[PDB]
């Protein structure tokens, strides 16, 4: 339940 | 008059050019208005959003080919004057989930009332892949990471998409117990804690 | 010679601009209509239909070309059933020349793949009286194709063909038609 | 006979410019309609975002801008139609001294079914971008005033608070009543 | 009893 | 406290 950012 | 006819012909050519340019520009404006009406028709204001993805095989092949790297959902809201949100979907996958999983991220967007909302974003977010046979939905959920700049007040129109890659393995799409893709369509559901 | 050729080219360009501009005008019409419909829609199973020019539409039902009138679509929920109303001011079937007919219409929804079928939600119709009230209600016939999952854009309209006598509408004691305007109220239970 | 063809072309070109201009106007009106639907509220609570506050204050200080009319908001999907009238320059007893915030009862498509006169309590609120201490006023509609009867025309005469908020306190930095040329008003109509 | 329209 | 707009 921890977000993982995208490659952008 | 010979001179008057040449002058009138030339000026008429100029007028036709002006008309073509302006007509094209207003046509573009009309297209933008159409897309905007579609967007506000798709929007929801209660924190939940049901994203319908049609032609899943074609779009998935476009993601594997790279023609369309990711997809963006219409913007929805936690309230009428709450957070502007949307979704970013990687059919091929992003990062660790690349080529193996559906990668599903939420996007904090610059809402027209961000000045009155508390920051950083901290509402629990729930992603679901809906089984059209109602056997088993694919549910994940997370609390927003406060130390990440993706959940701060947006400076531009959009923050860096933040969510869960590896949200759903592509092998389970064509699952024997139940197919999440039915009639070449699938449904993603996002539920944000409106409190 | 060549100047006249320039004139001809200008004529062709002008005609093209005329027809193109006409097409853009039609597109504007479609967009304005879609905007109106989006404005009229409700998303909680309740819909209030305002019929204007009731007399002209009545003549347009007894002798006019329009067989019936269709309300803007509404929904039981944001992702619920898509529904609309079909109205026969001069009546339909048995109701014609005596009553006004009112039918619910289950329309093809973008989320029908997730909805239960057949549609069993109780439906309630009302004719509103400003001076203050007609009302009917029914459980949907689950054995009819009207309430199965739509295979087309809409299913067969189903409801009440004897919803309201035409004579009582003309009557002065009630205000069902005030300023040539009547209000029909549909409530779909959720 | 080139003169005849050239004059006919001139006629059709001027006609195309006129008609094209009318279509551009209609398109602009459609865009404005879309903006009006986007900001319409149907629960009696309306939040009004005023941008370019300094510029609009200069416009109100001159004769070109008198007042601002908020987008229409509704007490319910089939309820009363309302809008707001804002004088950044003031009005009446509040001219040149206060913000003047009035409410406008408009002609609703369904108001033939609504109770009259309009009696719902009205609350105005100038919002502090900071955490607290934003300005709040409230009033009961004067039922003897013709401004709350059923509209026999498009809109009734506005009624509200001409002394709503002192213009002097707007400049003060203790409260963030204006931030980045943007202030927020809030109308809360009681459910009844 | 809901009755179908003649469509 | 409603005041007719002037």
């Amino acid at each position: 339940s921890v977000p993982i950012q995208c490659t952008d | 008059q010979s001179q008057l006819d040449r002058e009138r012909i030339l000026s008429l050519e100029q007028r036709v050019v002006e008309l073509q340019q302006t007509l094209a520009q207003k046509d573009q404006a009309l297209g933008k208005l159409e897309q905007s009406l579609r967007l506000m028709e798709e929007a929801s204001f209660d924190g939940t959003f049901l994203w319908k993805i049609t032609n899943v095989t074609r779009r998935c092949h476009e993601s594997a080919c790279g023609r369309t790297v990711s997809l963006f959902s219409p913007a929805f809201y936690t309230a009428k004057y709450g957070y502007k949100l949307c979704l970013r979907l990687y059919l091929n996958g992003d990062g660790t989930g690349k080529r193996t999983h559906l990668s599903l991220f939420i996007v904090i967007m610059r809402g027209e009332y961000d000045a009155l909302l508390p920051w950083p974003f901290r509402n629990k977010v729930t992603f679901m892949l809906l089984d059209q046979n109602n056997r088993e939905h694919a549910i994940d959920a997370f609390r927003p990471d406060l130390s990440s700049a993706s959940f701060q007040r947006p400076q531009s129109e959009t923050n860096v998409a933040s969510g869960c890659p590896l949200f759903f393995p592509l092998s389970k799409l064509q699952s024997p117990k139940h197919a999440y893709v039915k009639d070449d369509t699938m449904f993603l559901k996002c539920i944000v804690e409106t409190s």
